[PDB]
Formats: C-alpha cells, structure tokens, sequence
RNA sequence: UUCGCCAGAGUACUACUCGCAACUGCCUAAAACUCAAAGGACUUGGCGGUGCUUCACAUCCACCUAGAGGAGCCUGUUCUAUAAUCGAUAAACCCCGAUAGACCUUACCAACCCUUGCCAAUUCAGCCUAUAUACCGCCAUCUUCAGCAAACCCUAAAAAGGAACAAUAGUAAGCACAAUCAUAGCACAUAAAAACGUUAGGUCAAGGUGUAGCUUAUGGGUUGGAAAGAAAUGGGCUACAUUUUCUACAUAAGAAUAUCCACCACACGAAAGUUUUUAUGAAACUAAAAACCAAAGGAGGAUUUAGCAGUAAAUCAAGAA
C-alpha cells in the first residue's frame, strides 16, 4: 500500500478540481519525528561541548511540548489566513467605482510616478459569443489618474482576468494626459453648460467653503484633479465613460481670463461681494489695452437653462437636493 | 551577448585542448572531424534525432547570429534607413536600385539558382516576407535584364548559388574470370522479401540456370519466364549469353522479377553505352518501391477498416 | 487527445524542466531513459524486479529528501551494483545531506542486499527548458 | 504510391527504341525525357515486351481473375483461344473451298472482331430531377465502352451456363456468337440502344 | 415663427358613450386586471430547403471491385426468464473494459461463520457503497481542423475590430500545423504527431483522491450456486458449388460432378449434433481429433459497409494473455 500511494501535487489538483491549498511542506523540519528521536545531523547540531553527540530520545514530556509547538503552529497558520480580510471601500462596498488602484508603473525611461492618483471609475462585465468556447468573459475598466496639480487623464482597459485590466487602464491612462486649468488653484473658470452625446453636463463655478458637489464620479475626477469646489448637475444618460470623456472634454474646453482678455483686449475684473465694492483686476491684456468701451444691450440674447432660472424664483421644491451629505 | 561570445570561444580553446590532451593527439591539427570522433565515443548517445546528441561546437555555428548595436551611446542611430524597421533589407534595396540606375545612364542554365528566402534571411541576419524576397528577385531580374557591367557581375554574383545534377545509371567494369579467360558480370537485384543474384558470362549457349537447376523447372508459371525473358529480348542477346543465378526469400513473381532486376543489371557490362538509357526508360534497372504495408492496430488490412455503423 | 505523461500550455509563464517539455513519443529520439538495466533486451531476465525496485527508489529518494529534489531520479544498474543519480536543489545545509547520503546509501544496501553508490549534483534552481 | 509525382511512366515499344533516327520531334522528346534525370517506374510484370503480348486481351484476362489468382485466369484465357482455335479448324477442314477463304482461323482477330462488335454506342446514365430518376442518353468515351463490352462478356458467360460445362468453351462460344453477331451479349447491345432510343426527349436534360 | 401630436408595456384599430345615406361599418377611445419590463439601433457568434465562386479524391454524384441484410454457426447487445454483478450503449455502444469467468478470477445470489478484523503505532483498521454533474489520472470526439495565446499599439469609442504587397495600423517570442525524427541509404508512402477549446462525451470497478455515507457491517472469510432462450438485432465464420469438389502434388495430372433411378444413394454444404477417444486440469461443463450424420442454403427485400496499388480480394503463418 506504500506502492499505492502518490505525490502531493497530484492530491492537491485532484482535491481542488480545477479542471483552497494548504500545504504539508511547512512546519516540518528534517528528521521531525513523533516517536521522538534526535539525530546528530537533523534536530540538534552535530556537536556539543563534547564531539559527536550519540542518537538520542526525547522524553515524553518534552515531545508532548514540541508536538503542542506544531499544533499551535497550524492554529497560527489557520488564524493568519482569516485574518486575510480586510479593504478600502470605494463607493458602495463591492462596487469598484473610486477604488485606489495605486500608482501607475514605471515606464520605459525610468520615468516615475508617485505623484499620480488613480481611481477606478466603472468595472463591467463584458461578454462575447466565440464558436469555440460559447460565452466569452471579458473585464473592461475605465480607471483615471491625476497628480491634483491640474494635469489628469482616463483610459479603458481590458483583459480576461480582472487585474490584468486593472494593470492596463493604469498605464495606458497615464498616456492621456489633460492639462486641467484652475482658478485660483480650486474652481473652474466660469460656467460650463456641455451636451456630449445623449449626456448633458453643466457645471457652476463655486467659492471657496464650498466642497465638490457632484456626480460620485465627477467628485472622484475632481479629486484627481485638484479641484475642490465644484457645481454638477448631469442630464440623460449617466452612463459612466460618456461621462468622464464628456466632462474632460468640457474642463479643456475652458476659456482662461488671460484669453478673455487677450481676444477683447480689456481688462477683466473680478467684484468679490464680501469685499464690496473694490474692483480687483484679475487679467490684463498684453499688448494694447483697447481704448474702446464695450455695447452695453439693455437685453442680453443669451441660452438659459430653465433650470437655473427655476432655481432663481424658489422653484425647486425637491426633498433631495437641499439634503445634509459628508464631507467632501 | 557579445561578452557570451568572447567567454565561449576562450572556453571553447581551452576545453579544446583539454579534449586533445586526454583524447591524446596533438592539439595542433585537431579538427572538428576529430571532435565529433572524440565526443562520439566519449558520449555515446543512441538517439534519433541528432540535434539532441552531444556537441561541442565553435559558438559561432552553436549560436544565432545576433544583430548589432544600432545606435550611438547618444541614442543616435547608424543606418538612414533604420527607421524602416527593416534597414537590412531596404540598403540591398537602396544599393540594388542604386546599380540599376547607374547601369540606365552608363548604357545610354548552368545550375545556377537564387538564393531561397531562408538564404536571403541568412545574408541579412533579419526576417523577411515572401512578398519582400520575391520583390528582391523581382529587381534581380531587371538588373540581368540588361548589359551586365563588371562589378555589376560581381553584385548578382553574391546572391547566385549553384546546384548539382547527376544521372547516370553506373557502369561496372566488366571481369575477365582467370579460369577460362573469359569475361562475365555479377549483378543484384532486391525485390519485395526477394534478393537475386545472377552472373552474366558473355559467351553463352543460352544456358540459364537457377541455384542449381534449369530455369524452365524453376519457374512453371510461364508469366514468370516471360518477366525473364524481358531483359534479354530488349537487347536481342536471348541465346548469347549464359547465366548462372542464386535467389532467394518470397514467392515465385517476386523471385522472376529480382532475377529481372539483378539481369538487368548484369546486362548493362556487355551492351552499348546508349543501350543503358534505353533500359532505364524502359524501367529495368529501376527497383520496384512497392512493398506490403503493415496492418494498423483498430483496422483490418492496413486500408480495410472494420465496417462502421452509422446506428 | 493524449494526456499521457504531458504538461499543457498555461498563459505562457509556467516553467518546465527538459523532461517534462519533452512528450512519450519523443523517448529514444530527443529525451533518453531515466532508467538503465538489462533486463528488457532480447534474451533476458527478472525485468520485473529491476522495475519494482526502482519504482521503490523513487518514492524512497522523493521521501528521504523533501522539497530538495530537482528533476527525475537516475538509475543506473551495473554488474550488481546501483548507481543513483539525483539532480538536488540546494536548501539544505550540507552536514544534513551528507547524513542522508551515509543513511540511504546504507539502508538501501541493506534492503536490497547488494552495494549502493549515490551521487548528489546540485543546482542553485530548477533547469529552464522553456517558457519562463 | 511509393512513386511520388516524380515518377513517369515507362514506355516499352522496342521498335521505338530501337529506330529513332527518322524522327526529329521525337528524338527532342525522348531526349528531354532522360535529360530531364527523369526518375522512371520499374516496369510492371504483366507488361513484357514479348511479341505475342496483346493489351486487350491482359485486361479481359485479369477481369476474369478471381482472388489473386494470375494463374488460374490465364489458363482460363489460354485453354479459351485455344477453344476457339480447334473449333474454326473443325470448320474449316468440314467446309466447302469458298468458305475456307472466308473463315477466320485467327483466335485473336477472332477476339477484336468480336469485342468491336459487342460494344454499345452510346449508353444511359441516371439524372435525378424533381424527385424522378430518369435514364438519359449519354455518348460515351472509348475506354468505357471497351470496359463495358468486356465485362459483359465475362458476366454473360459466367452467370448463365449449366454447372457441367467448362468456362474456356462457353466463352468461346460466345466469342464465336458475337463475331457473326448472333449472340446474347449483342442483345444486350442492343437493349442499351433501344433504351436510349425510348428516352431520346430527355437527352435534353443532360447539361454536360 | 407657428399649428398638430406624444407621459411604461400589454389589455386595445377594444368596452361604453357622440355623430354619420355605414346597422358583421367608420370616427372618437377608456378602465379593471396582469408584468418589470415592453421597445429602437448595434456587436460577435451560430444558423440558413438564400446567391455566387472553388473544391470532395474512398468520395457526395457518376463510376470500379468485394461484401453486410437471406441460410447454418460463432459471438455481443436488447428483451423476456432467474435467488443471482457492474460499466459502455447516436456519429464517438454492440468479439466493448477482458491480449479473455469450470473452481480461482468475482465485484453476484444462497446459506454458514469472525469482530482493533494484513501494518511499526494510533476511539483505529477495512468498503468494487453514493457522487464521472467535485476530480487527478488515462482516452474518445470534431481533427490531418488550422488556429490558440500572453505583451503591446491603433480606432471623432472599444460589445468589438485591426487586411490589401505598385500595401490603407498593426508588431509579438510561445503552443499548434509545417520541419525534422521512425519504417536501417535516397525519395514518396505509412507510422507517429495534431494545440485551444467542444460534447457537464467515457471511466469513483486500473489506481488515487474532495464530499457524503457504512463500522457485532454497505467490513473480512468458508461452501455451493449462476452465465437458461419465445424471440429481436450488431459483427463475424463457412457455404450455396465448375474460376468447383477429392487424391497426388506445388502452380501441365487421374477421378468426382444434384439427376439418373431404386442408386446398394450421392455432387457441393456440418463450422451444428450423437458416440469414442486425447490435450489440460484436484474438478470437464473447455479445447482438439476421428467415426457417424449429413440439414438449411441454389447468390439474398428496403437499405447499406469497405477499398485509389503492392491497396482491395484471396491464401498462409506467428505472438500476446
Ligand atoms: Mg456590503
Ligand atoms: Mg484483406
Ligand atoms: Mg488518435
Ligand atoms: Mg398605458
Ligand atoms: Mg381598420
Ligand atoms: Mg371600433
Ligand atoms: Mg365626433
Ligand atoms: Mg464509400
Ligand atoms: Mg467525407
Ligand atoms: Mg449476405
Ligand atoms: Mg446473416
Ligand atoms: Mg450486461
Ligand atoms: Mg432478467
Ligand atoms: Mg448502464
Ligand atoms: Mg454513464
Ligand atoms: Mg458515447
Ligand atoms: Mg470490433
Ligand atoms: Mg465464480
Ligand atoms: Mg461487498
Ligand atoms: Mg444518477
Ligand atoms: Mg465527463
Ligand atoms: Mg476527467
Ligand atoms: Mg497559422
Ligand atoms: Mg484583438
Ligand atoms: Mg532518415
Ligand atoms: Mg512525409
Ligand atoms: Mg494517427
Ligand atoms: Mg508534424
Ligand atoms: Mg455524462
Ligand atoms: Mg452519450
Ligand atoms: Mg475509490
Ligand atoms: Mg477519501
Ligand atoms: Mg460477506
Ligand atoms: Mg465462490
Ligand atoms: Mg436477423
Ligand atoms: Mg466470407
Ligand atoms: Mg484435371
Ligand atoms: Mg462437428
Ligand atoms: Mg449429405
Ligand atoms: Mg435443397
Ligand atoms: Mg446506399
Ligand atoms: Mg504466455
């Protein structure tokens, strides 16, 4: 019946059927034994004080120890592998949306990064029809990094096991880099009214005590970003990589008061209302300030959102929106 | 890898004279003959396949070739054509449609064959396209399509190769026998479980005989007689010559046609020069390659099957 | 499709020494025997015996050397003696390998009533053939 | 098989070999033929280059063969224009001056005579066509019609003898029968050619 | 700039109303109830008694040869019968696991018996008991099919796709094929090989195992007993005779030859049976050989199997157990 018996590896993959492994090989030293033997070579060194130590036999007691030694070994080993679970929730316990996915790899050219956030916008389940196989499996994610210093960008990336894609959104997404532009290092420059395929963003400027109210994914962007104070209501469609691709379209579609200012060739003039009056200059314009005053229309031909305007009377009534939420 | 190259070939020197100190010759005019010699008898691997056998070899012939550095320590590269991804190939194109043009205003069947594409591969040390390799050959012909310069020559030269072609069916000297001076030829036939062997002396009554008896008892069936009579009725010698023979293994046809075989091979001493390719398109001299195929095991008659059912 | 003996192609990254690359009906043409005796050519006998004690003699090495053992075992047989070959990965520290030399050379001996020769060659890891 | 595409066939005529010099278009032929290093087959053993060997009548020798029996069949041909042989003797020596310069003592013009005679002209092959199978007219190639009249023969005068008597004089009876065109085997013939005669119309059918 | 129209899907061009030369009509047009959808466009597959081209090389058709289905027998299933195994069971079962059951093998039934009951030690052994839809092993199958697959790169977005050679976005080592090996020199042929997957295909009875069960019994032994045929069918063997049968014999011979007729029956065909021996074996139920007997069968319905050359067909001999 010895010749009966097998290896291990054989008795593990036909345990498993894959068609979890604890292993036999650890906590077993040479020469361990149950009836209790110390061989010179194995369980004791091969000379004391005095040369060429004898073979020799443990007590009963001391055997009772190290035998109590192996077992609390396995106890050990068992608690170490419960106390495996632990996480990070990103948004919703086991939805991976705003999951730290942890820096992106080193390229090529020793170029690092430890500066860049990523996050994991939306992890899906794809699958396909193959002749072969029926259903095919596929994971596609759409992940986004940035340094908070303005530059940010996303990627999809997709693979058949779900941290392969993990792996290749990181880095294809450092590939697609936006420079983001800041006023005042927090906000965005003026209003964003964007429609992006069947998805409308819009976008107000805030002050500053005014964290990041947003699309969970829009927050996690514009976390990303280095934005912190942030209006964002969107319409239509929600779905998530319209999303991200609509508003990176939209903050680099933004008009800088440098810009402004050089195509009117005015001054342009912020008026805080907390601090009255006083007519803070923000941007000048390089080269000839004109010496022209702009049309000032009684009646301003401009789109407005009926939205907006029903938010100017009072007329939105909503239970949900004026809702206490946490923190940024 | 250069520095595996430098290592190898200094450690191939001196396990070179290593193997001559021991094999006991001198290290001098030891060859690669003599390695093989030697690692044979030292390692003797019965094994099929000979790449698996034991080599010690110049690393050269051991390793593939390897491409060079293709660019500066700046980063900046050799080659104008590197960006093409293959420079290798395009320079010989570069250089090929270079010639053409210099021929175009100068101007105003021995075996010889085209490299294959393997070689063309070998040459550059790079991979090629069929596509890329007929288009070569392609601008070869343009290039022979024209007055052919000296060092033109020389350029299509590199990429000439030549083959061999032998036909022939070899002709054994006759032997002149000691004890009546007469000469006879001693051939082999082989067919099919059946070897003959027949002497062929030039001077006969018609006398043929067969390991010792006449040759109409040995072969009743008269087919087999006619198969004899074959050679020998090509060359109108029937009653010239006198034949001795001994066959053996197999049933009577495949003896009568080993003895065909093996005569007509004999013949080919005591007739004419052009007789003989005569004989060949005539198949005499040719072995018979067919041959009993062995069962398969699931099968009846190594193409008989047994019969299936569609139920 | 044969399964006989065969390591199948993973994602690409599973490591595998020569003898496992190499398939049963490649014995005799590239891979060679693990095992040498007489007993199986034309006129000869007890090949049974020669193949029960060598089976025995690879659970015995696979058991007496834990974790250490690198490729297949390989035995040799000649004129009554055994010569056993092991390819051995080095984790060990060498006192405890020569004790299980002295200890299976002996044993074996022992059990099979004639002279036992061992050899340990050691390898810093297990040979790559291929993938990896 | 064992041949591969290679290997041409061997050409036996010793007359052609033996005189080409009259002959230019031949003479470049068979110079590219062994210039080519043209492996060539190992001539079979059935084809010798003996004087007496005809073609027709090897073919009508091995359908009769049974098994692998070379022997056997042979014989059966043998002892056949043997048959025939003394059966136009025993005519002749009985006969009259004027048909002893019209009887054939020849066994194998015998033979030709009355294989050209017996074989079909055109023959039916079975169209399928919206659910029917009908039997259309279809001019035949040479050899087919060799075959056919061949394998009739052999198989008229196989199936329908009494067990006492003997193939080789059944056959030549037949042979005889067919020469003067008297005979079952001609019938057949003949069947085939009324058979086509009937279903003339459908020879539109046939697109080939 | 206007008007008209749309608030889930059915229910429903429907029920009631109103009006109409309609009176199984037209127009206007609901709710109860039921459901968690209902819809549009696309993506790869697969499929198509769609269309077009090109093939099939034992291959569909046309063609060639030799057989199966009919007969006897051998042997395997399926059913009935039995107190009396299991497994396979479209192609991919059916002389299959068995290169092999009188006892043994053996797992089966019938009775009897034994309980740390093989081992160095163990509240431990031992289980041909349930899971092949938990599995490893070994295989079948598409398949002599060409694809599979990591690492990347591209696509006014990506479900996925990714070629054009006077080239238009693809590069890529790996595993397949191919190449080489074997069949004693070539060549071809055959052999071998043939990934990824597919069929929850096969096998817990080769062995080993995850999960479950059994433990004075689903365990272990001794003694006998099984494998009967109303049939139905798969595959074989031998025939049905003159290209035959017998004897001699190797391949030129001599005789026999289904109807005479009262043969003193003979022509083919007895592998089947009855008898006697012999081989083996403790045990003949098993094999072989003689003697007898000579039966169905007189070339086989629908429908089907195989073969492209030293093959098919016929003939002979050897080995594994
Ligand atoms: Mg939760
Ligand atoms: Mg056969
Ligand atoms: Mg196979
Ligand atoms: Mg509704
Ligand atoms: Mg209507
Ligand atoms: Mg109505
Ligand atoms: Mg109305
Ligand atoms: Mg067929
Ligand atoms: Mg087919
Ligand atoms: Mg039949
Ligand atoms: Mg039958
Ligand atoms: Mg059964
Ligand atoms: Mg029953
Ligand atoms: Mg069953
Ligand atoms: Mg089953
Ligand atoms: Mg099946
Ligand atoms: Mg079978
Ligand atoms: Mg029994
Ligand atoms: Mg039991
Ligand atoms: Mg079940
Ligand atoms: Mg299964
Ligand atoms: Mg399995
Ligand atoms: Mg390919
Ligand atoms: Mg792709
Ligand atoms: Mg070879
Ligand atoms: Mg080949
Ligand atoms: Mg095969
Ligand atoms: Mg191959
Ligand atoms: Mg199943
Ligand atoms: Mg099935
Ligand atoms: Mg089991
Ligand atoms: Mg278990
Ligand atoms: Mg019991
Ligand atoms: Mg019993
Ligand atoms: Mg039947
Ligand atoms: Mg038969
Ligand atoms: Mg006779
Ligand atoms: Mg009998
Ligand atoms: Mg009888
Ligand atoms: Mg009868
Ligand atoms: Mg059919
Ligand atoms: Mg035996």
């Amino acid at each position: 019946s010895f010749f009966t018996k097998l290896t291990a590896d054989e008795l593990w993959k036909g345990a498993l059927a894959e068609s979890r492994r604890k292993d036999l090989n650890r906590g077993q030293i040479i020469g361990e034994g149950r009836h209790g033997f110390l061989w010179p070579g194995l369980n004791i060194p091969l000379m004391r004080n005095g040369a060429v130590q004898t073979i020799a036999q443990r007590s009963k007691e001391d055997q009772e120890k190290v035998e109590a030694d192996m077992v609390q070994q396995r106890e050990e080993w068992d608690r170490r592998r419960k106390m495996k679970v632990k996480r990070e929730r990103g948004w919703s316990g086991n939805t991976w949306g705003g999951v730290s996915l942890g820096p992106p790899d080193p390229g090529p050219n020793g170029e690092t990064y430890d500066d860049f956030d990523t996050r994991i916008l939306e992890v899906r389940n794809v699958f396909n029809m193959t002749a072969k196989e029926g259903r095919k499996r596929s994971v596609r994610v759409l992940v986004a990094v940035g340094n908070g210093k303005g530059a940010a960008g996303f990627a999809i990336g997709k693979a058949t096991e779900r941290a392969d894609a993990f792996r290749k959104a990181k880095n294809r997404a450092v590939h697609y880099l936006h420079y983001i532009e800041r006023y005042e290092d927090h906000t965005i420059y003026h209003d964003i009214s964007l429609k992006f395929k069947r998805t409308h963003i819009k976008m107000k400027k805030q002050p500053r005590g005014y964290g990041l109210h947003c699309h969970r994914a829009i927050m996690t962007i514009c976390r990303l970003i280095g934005i912190k104070d942030l209006y964002a209501k969107v319409s239509g469609s929600v779905n998530m990589l319209n999303l991200t691709r609509g508003l990176f379209l939209g903050l680099s579609r933004q008009e800088t008061h440098q810009q402004l200012a050089d195509k009117k060739s005015l001054h342009v003039v912020e008026f805080r209302e907390e601090c009255g009056p006083l007519p803070i200059v923000v941007a000048s314009p390089q080269g000839a300030l004109r010496k022209d005053p702009e049309p000032e229309d009684e009646v301003p031909d401009i789109t407005l959102d009926w939205e907006d305007v029903k938010a100017a009377q009072g007329m939105k009534r909503s239970v949900w929106s004026g809702l206490k939420r946490a923190a940024t | 890898t250069v520095d595996f190259i430098k290592k190898q070939i200094e450690e191939f020197n001196i396990g070179k004279r290593h193997l001559a100190n021991m094999m006991g010759e001198d290290p001098e005019t030891f060859t690669q003959e003599d390695i093989d010699r030697a690692i044979a008898y030292l390692f003797p691997s019965g094994l099929f396949e000979k790449r698996a056998r034991p080599i010690m070899k110049h690393p050269e012939e051991i390793f593939p070739k390897q491409r060079a550095i293709q660019w500066g320590e700046d980063g900046r590269p050799f080659h104008f054509l590197f960006y093409t991804g293959k420079q290798s190939y395009y320079s010989l194109m570069h250089d090929t449609y270079g010639k053409l043009l210099d021929v175009e205003k100068h101007h105003n069947p021995i075996g010889s064959r085209w490299l294959i594409k393997e070689e063309l591969e070998e040459m550059l040390v790079e991979k090629l396209s069929d596509q890329d390799y007929a288009q070569f050959i392609r601008l070869l012909e343009r290039l022979s399509a024209l007055p052919c310069g000296a060092t033109e020559e020389d350029f299509v030269n590199r990429f000439r190769r030549s083959i061999p072609x032998x036909x022939x069916x070899x002709x054994x000297x006759x032997x002149x026998x000691x004890x009546x001076g007469m000469a006879f030829s001693r051939g082999e036939g082989k067919r099919k479980t059946a070897k003959a062997e027949v002497v062929v002396y030039g001077q006969g009554s018609g006398r043929i005989d067969v390991n010792g008896v006449d040759y109409l008892l040995y072969f009743p069936v008269t087919q087999d007689r006619e198969q004899l009579m074959f050679p020998l009725h090509f060359l109108d010698r029937l009653g010239k010559h006198d034949m001795t023979c001994a066959v053996s293994g197999g049933g009577r046809s495949a003896q009568a046609g080993a003895v065909r075989l093996a005569m007509a091979r004999a013949l080919c001493s005591f007739v004419t020069e052009d007789e003989v390719e005569w004989m060949r398109q005539a198949g005499l001299l040719t072995a018979d390659p067919r041959v009993r195929e062995r069962k398969k095991p699931g099968q009846e008659g190594a193409r008989r099957k047994f019969t299936w059912k569609k139920r | 499709k044969n399964r006989a003996a065969r390591v199948r192609v993973s994602k690409g990254d599973k490591p595998v020494t020569y003898e496992e690359a190499h398939a049963p009906h490649y014995i005799a043409h590239r891979k060679g025997w693990l095992s040498l005796h007489t007993g199986n050519l034309d006129g000869e006998d007890h090949a049974a015996e020669r193949t029960v004690e060598d089976v025995f003699l690879r659970k015995f090495m696979l058991g007496t050397f834990p974790g250490c053992l690198a490729d297949q075992l390989v035995l040799k047989r000649r004129a009554n003696q055994l010569e056993i070959c092991a390819l051995v990965l080095r984790q060990l520290p060498p006192h405890k390998f020569y004790f299980l030399v002295g200890y299976s050379e002996t044993l074996l001996s022992h059990f099979y009533k004639c002279p036992v020769h061992l050899h340990l060659q050691t390898v810093p890891s297990k040979v790559v053939y291929k993938y990896i | 098989s064992r041949y591969g595409p290679e290997y041409k066939d061997p050409q036996i005529d010793k007359e052609y070999y033996r005189k080409p010099l009259a002959e230019q278009t031949e003479e470049e032929k068979y110079e590219r033929d062994f210039k080519k290093t043209q492996l060539i087959k190992a001539a079979p053993a059935t084809k010798t280059s003996s004087v007496f060997e005809d073609p027709v009548i090897s073919k009508f020798t091995n359908m009769m063969m049974k098994g692998g029996n070379k022997v056997l069949a042979r014989s059966l041909m043998t002892q056949t224009l043997e048959a025939v042989k003394r059966k136009q003797f025993a005519k002749y020596h009985a006969a009259s001056a004027e048909e002893q310069a019209t009887i054939e003592r020849n066994p194998y013009t015998i033979f030709h005579q009355a294989l050209k005679n017996c074989e079909p002209v055109i023959g039916l092959v079975p169209i399928l066509k919206g659910g029917h199978f009908y039997q259309v007219p279809v001019p035949l190639a040479d050899r087919r019609r060799r075959f056919l009249a061949m394998k009739w023969m052999i198989a008229e005068c196989r199936e329908k003898k009494h067990r006492r008597v003997l193939m080789p004089e059944k056959l030549s009876q037949e042979l005889l029968e067919a020469f003067h065109n008297q005979g079952p085997v001609i019938k057949r013939k003949h069947d085939m050619h009324k058979m086509a005669e009937a279903n003339r119309a459908l020879a539109h059918y046939r697109w080939w």
